[PDB]
């Protein structure tokens, strides 16, 4: 969430680095059409 | 469910008992954070000779 600065990160849990994509779409979320390497 | 929007309507409705469980789930392993920092800070703080 880190309310101070308003900015917001997702994280994958144990999961290749490679393996995920920006804008995936190979899987898709039911819950949420829009979703927002290193 | 798996994916189903029957089941997340039903889910809809009992959405408030199953943030509960999370909130819990979520402050617990806060707590277990907390107990693992102290502990060590219990250990750190004492100088080592190599």
């Amino acid at each position: 969430y880190d309310k101070e600065t308003k900015t917001h990160a997702t994280l994958f849990g144990s999961v290749a680095c490679e393996h995920i994509s920006s804008t995936m779409s190979q899987y898709s979320r039911s819950t949420r059409s829009m979703l927002k390497p290193v | 469910c798996n994916g189903f929007q029957k089941c997340e309507q039903l889910l809809r409705e009992y959405g408030q008992f199953c943030s509960k469980i999370n909130q819990a789930l979520h402050g617990a392993n806060l707590r277990q954070d907390d107990s693992v920092r102290n502990l060590f800070a219990s250990v750190k703080s004492s100088q080592s000779s190599p």
